[PDB]
RNA sequence: ACCCUCAGAAGGGAGGCGAAAUAGAGCAUGAAAUCAGUUGGCGAUCGAGCGACAGGGCAUACAAGGUCCCUUGACGAAUGACCGAGACGCGAGUCUCCAGUAAGACUCACGGGAAGCCGAUGUUCUGUCGUACGUUUUGAAAAACGAGCCAGGGAGUGUGUC
RNA sequence: CGCUCUAAUUGGAUGGAAGCAGGGGCGAGAGCUCCUGUGGACCGAUUAGUGACGAAAAUCCUGGCCAUAGUAGCAGCGAUA
């Protein structure tokens, strides 16, 4: 696994991370990159809301076909990423509740860092035409959280 | 406080006329890369020199601005050939009894990096006494 | 719009490509030169041929396109534009800074530069270029 | 271990051990391809063997390199004048003298200056040259053949006789 | 020039070896060497030997990895649930 890419301040800062997430890692560079910046609260209004099919995220990279949303802002394709974005807001429930342990306000808290790292991938293989197989993988995972005190 | 370097430095070395003329020459001169075609192009082609051998090859043929291919006419002056840019000619340094014989006015020394920290010690202070220029000193703080 | 040129040209009973080769050098030379009564410039030779070779030029191009000016204020600025390097980065600051007109916008007349004047009275095979630009079929607003 | 979090023997956070947890379980070291984040340089008007050599911009903790710029002066190869005086030419221009003089690369000396400053490194811009590599072939950028990329592996050896 | 192991002669290392990463210096060059970080136990030099000794290529071998792509498929069958 991954461990914390960047330095914090244990006085003013709180951590949390994601293991071996059995999710898309497209989908979770593209969440990551959007919430960056934002305060917690701001950050688990913004995935519900994606979950719930009112605010798309920005296609930025992992974009090929995708159909352009009207809401995204400066950008064109985007979509509406629920898996990714439910174990998003399992991460910012860590966070804010490690945050709330140490005394801080967790939901008022800004994202420093916030970045998705492919870990593995949990093979397997489809059977295809003319007797042979092919790989049928899952990407596995790894994301890391530092909320600062603004 | 502050960093500063064992030894002596700032000691530069007595060459005649021709040996400074022939060193700023080398200086002044300088030479290409000499680093393998098209190493730049793929990551497995290493940057070490290997002769151009293909029938084609444009570098081997001599085409302008294909790199210069190695010839015995690249040589630095004899005189200069291998001194460091002080103009010093280097020894290296194992231990405090490979210090005897260097001419500290001519010859500066360079401790292997393998030694330790223990016998730089004693390396450096009798490289001191003795007139001689240790080009990799120790940084103590004073 | 306001355009602070260094020298002002007068086209008029000029032969084009000798004025075109002049204000290209200087351009590239740091000069901001705008040509003036550009309809009223001149190319020698028989009417019939000039045209041909200019009526072939609209007619030529595809879905990539061949955009080729009918007005003498874009065929002059053509013409300047052969004589300078404009796909690089020196040529087209040249180029940008050189400007064709209609007429005479300013209140200043234009110089006629050395070599570029064609006396009438010895010439009865040449065409204006408003001439030229009347029979592509643009529109007469000079 | 304990505590907090969680649907939770998960995972996470805090904490404990140890010289070391970036020694925490396929757990010594931990390269390249390559991925996430980020720094520097370039960047939505512009052209493609990706560079070599020159020269500019911007960027640089130390260490392992310490040079570099400008006035002036000395030396000064090949080359080599302007102005002027006289003399030719229809003319562009030329000859003689001034003069192998002034100049002339490098190097040095005095005085003054720079320490992101000189080198060097990253990137980018300008100039010049430039259609990979290896092989096949008279002729390869080739619309001839081979390779997605990287690492490691991968081809004159033994005996006998001459 | 460089690689392995042998031998003689002679050195370095827990006051930090080899390796690796970034960086400095030398050599026309094969390559040598130094600094910083990492690492945490081995490593050289000279001379004479030894050879399962040097790769960019062989539709080369094995492993790993990127783009392809969040793309094709998860509809088609007289059993449309
Ligand atoms: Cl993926
Ligand atoms: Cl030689
Ligand atoms: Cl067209
Ligand atoms: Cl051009
Ligand atoms: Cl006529
Ligand atoms: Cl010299
Ligand atoms: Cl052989
Ligand atoms: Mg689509
Ligand atoms: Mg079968
Ligand atoms: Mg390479
Ligand atoms: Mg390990
Ligand atoms: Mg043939
Ligand atoms: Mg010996
Ligand atoms: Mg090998
Ligand atoms: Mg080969
Ligand atoms: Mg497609
Ligand atoms: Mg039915
Ligand atoms: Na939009
Ligand atoms: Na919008
Ligand atoms: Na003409
Ligand atoms: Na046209
Ligand atoms: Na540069
Ligand atoms: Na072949
Ligand atoms: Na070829
Ligand atoms: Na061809
Ligand atoms: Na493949
Ligand atoms: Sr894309
Ligand atoms: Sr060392
Ligand atoms: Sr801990
Ligand atoms: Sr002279
Ligand atoms: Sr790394
Ligand atoms: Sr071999
Ligand atoms: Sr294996
Ligand atoms: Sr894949
Ligand atoms: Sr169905």
């Amino acid at each position: 696994g991954i461990s914390y890419s960047v330095e914090a301040d244990p006085d003013t800062t709180a951590k949390a991370m994601l293991r071996e997430r059995q999710m898309s890692f497209k989908h979770s560079k593209a969440i990551a990159r959007e919430i960056k910046g934002k305060t917690a609260g701001e950050a688990v209004d913004y995935l519900e809301a994606v979950i719930e099919g009112d605010q798309p995220v920005p296609f930025k990279q992992h974009n090929s076909g995708v159909g352009h949303k009207s809401k995204v802002d400066g950008w064109d394709a985007g979509r509406y990423p629920e898996k990714a974005s439910k174990a998003f807001l399992d991460l910012l429930e860590n966070a804010v509740g490690n945050a709330d342990h140490q005394g801080f306000d967790g939901e008022a808290m800004t994202i420093k860092h916030v970045a998705a790292h492919k870990v593995g991938e949990q093979q397997g293989r489809k059977p295809r035409a003319m007797g042979r197989a092919s790989a049928w993988n899952s990407p596995q995972v790894d994301v890391e959280l530092i909320l600062e005190e603004p | 406080t502050e960093l500063q370097a064992r030894g002596l430095t700032e000691k530069t070395p007595d060459l005649s006329d021709e040996d400074a003329r022939l060193l700023t020459q080398r200086h002044r001169v300088g030479k290409p890369q000499f680093n393998r075609q098209d190493h730049h192009k793929k990551k497995r082609v290493s940057t070490s020199w290997r002769k151009p051998r293909g029938q084609l090859s444009k570098q081997r043929r001599g085409i302008k601005g294909k790199g210069d291919t190695v010839e015995a006419g690249f040589r630095s002056p004899t005189a200069v050939r291998g001194k460091h840019p002080s103009g010093f000619e280097e020894v290296r340094v194992h231990n405090v009894d490979d210090l005897e014989g260097v001419d500290g006015d001519t010859e500066a020394v360079r401790i292997a990096s393998k030694v330790g920290a223990r016998k730089r010690e004693r390396i450096e202070e009798e490289a001191e006494d003795a007139g001689i220029r240790v080009l990799n000193p120790t940084y103590v703080e004073v | 719009a306001e355009f602070d040129a260094d020298v002002i040209v007068d086209a008029r009973d000029c032969i084009m490509g000798r004025v075109a080769s002049q204000v290209a050098e200087q351009a590239l030379d740091g000069e901001t030169v705008a040509v003036v009564n550009a309809e009223r410039a001149v190319i020698t030779g028989r009417e019939e041929q000039i045209v041909e070779k200019y009526e072939k030029r609209v007619d030529i191009g595809n879905d990539n396109g061949y955009f080729y000016p009918k007005r003498p204020d874009g065929i002059f600025k053509r013409t300047i534009r052969g004589m300078l390097p404009h796909k690089k980065q020196r040529g087209r600051e040249a180029f940008e800074s050189v400007r064709v007109y209609l007429g005479n916008p300013y209140d200043e007349d234009g110089e006629v530069l050395d070599g570029t004047s064609l006396d009438r009275l010895s010439n009865i095979k040449f065409v204006t270029l408003g001439e030229i630009s009347e029979t592509l079929g643009a529109n007469k607003t000079w």
